[PDB]
């Protein structure tokens, strides 16, 4: 699946939360340290920025995290079903 | 490349009439279930190719999705007459250089072989 | 920078939902299934794991 | 239904990719990058020409017959150059023992005169009497009208790739300066 947060603004995201697969696997162990971090970073960032007052006031700001496992090829099919979905809006 | 060109699309000819022989057996012409096209029905049947080309070669097939095929050495060279590339010899899986036929012997050596004997290497 | 530091040791991560990572994280973090099980009153602050990413 | 290949290995990879997104198969008739033979990113890519790893293997029997063994690896951008001088630098030093003087590559857009170093870097060095290639047309013919420059005429010869294996295009500089230029290219017919 993938972190979907309804706003007037949605955001899109490409974050390594698997490691390298090896030739069985396409996706391999979730890097707790790399992945989650730049996650819940992210996600505090938009959380500070809806909430502050100045900065776009009255405006709420989406997000549209993928999965990318580190791996090209499972990013681009990511991509491809984001612009499916889109032909939301990002 | 232009032979490779006809070569290429000649295969993908042939694997479309495969399929259509295969899924469409009783059937002439078009096929109604052939309208929705499928990428791994199509390449199972583009790997399994196998024809006589143009050139009389036959197109292997394979589940790499390469042909292994000879590798021509050309040489182009001055003949003061009609300078063109001129061909070697085949790679029936191993060499077949022939001799007096190339560098109108220039070598590259990256230390000379100075010590006939008698120096230190 | 303080303020992610407060956002993830005082915010615990089981409780929020609509990260699906997230409960993956918190599984191979605690080296136990959702054996050594664990429960959810445990924090990351705690584990020495945590460390800061610039 | 099909889509038939590309030319450059950059382009041909995109095209590739993107096709099996889609599940569309693809057929080339002059890409043979080796990174484009695996079955698992680029399963969609059945080609009919083979691989630069025949083209690697060629050349360093090319240099054992020719009792060579120092050369100059020289190639552009993109993943045939690349994938070509190192799959050349694999295979020489796998079994046939030859090494390599340096390798220095061709930028996309050199600016402010950033050419005239490539071949200056070939020419200090009059030990690599032998350079592989591995460049496109554009390249190849830039770096035989910069070695034709600087009072410079068959200094070293050229070993040259799938990309110009009997191509019109540089025979010209070849009749100037490049006389003797032996290439590489499948096995064809007219």
């Amino acid at each position: 699946n993938s972190i979907r947060i309804d706003g007037d603004i949605t955001l899109g995201g490409l974050f390594p939360v698997h490691g390298r697969g090896s030739e069985g696997k396409p996706c391999g162990e979730l890097k707790k340290e790399k992945g989650i971090h730049r996650l819940e970073a992210m996600l505090f960032a938009l959380d500070r920025i809806n909430n502050d007052p100045d900065l776009l006031p009255n405006i709420t700001l989406g997000a549209r995290i993928l999965d990318t496992c580190s791996r090209d090829t499972h990013a681009l099919e990511q991509s491809l079903t984001f612009v499916q979905a889109l032909i939301e809006r990002v | 490349k232009v032979q490779f060109v006809i070569d290429a699309v000649y295969a993908m000819g042939h694997a479309l009439h495969a399929m259509h022989r295969d899924l469409c057996p009783g059937r002439v012409g078009l096929c109604p279930r052939m309208d929705p096209v499928d990428g791994t029905q199509l390449l199972k049947y583009i790997r399994n190719v196998n024809f006589s080309g143009i050139a009389g070669n036959p197109v292997t097939f394979n589940e790499n999705g390469d042909a292994p095929g000879r590798y021509d050495i050309y040489q182009y060279q001055l003949r003061n007459d009609s300078a063109e590339y001129k061909v070697i010899g085949s790679w029936t899986d191993h060499l077949h250089l022939r001799i007096e036929r190339m560098h109108w012997l220039p070598r590259s050596i990256c230390s000379l072989p100075c010590q006939p004997g008698e120096r230190k290497k | 920078v303080r303020g992610f530091d407060r956002y993830f040791s005082s915010r615990t991560l089981d409780n929020n939902r609509r990260n699906i990572w997230f409960a993956e994280f918190w599984e191979d973090n605690f080296h136990c299934k959702l054996v050594k099980k664990c429960t959810n009153r445990e924090r990351i602050g705690q584990d020495s794991a945590y460390e800061q990413e610039g | 239904v099909g889509v038939i290949g590309a030319s450059g290995s950059s382009v041909s990879i995109m095209v590739a990719n993107i096709l099996r997104l889609f599940k569309i198969p693809q057929i080339s008739y002059a890409s043979t990058a080796p990174d484009l033979s695996d079955n698992s990113r680029y399963d969609f890519f059945s080609r009919v020409v083979p691989s630069d790893t025949y083209q690697a293997q060629a050349m360093v029997d090319i240099v054992r017959a020719l009792k060579w063994n120092y050369v100059s690896t020289v190639a552009s951008e993109g993943s045939y150059g690349e994938s070509g001088v190192e799959a050349f630098i694999q295979k020489s030093r796998e079994d046939g023992g030859v090494c390599i003087a340096q390798s220095v590559k061709i930028p996309r857009e050199p600016k402010a005169g950033e050419f005239d170093k490539i071949i200056r870097r070939l020419l200090e060095t009059s030990n690599a009497r032998a350079v592989i290639i591995f460049a496109n047309e554009d390249d190849i013919r830039r770096v035989l009208e910069a070695a034709r420059r600087a009072n410079q005429t068959g200094h070293f010869f050229w070993m040259g790739s799938d990309s110009w294996g009997s191509k019109i295009a540089p025979v010209l500089h070849l009749e100037e300066v490049a006389e003797g230029a032996v290439t590489i290219l499948p096995k064809r017919m007219s």
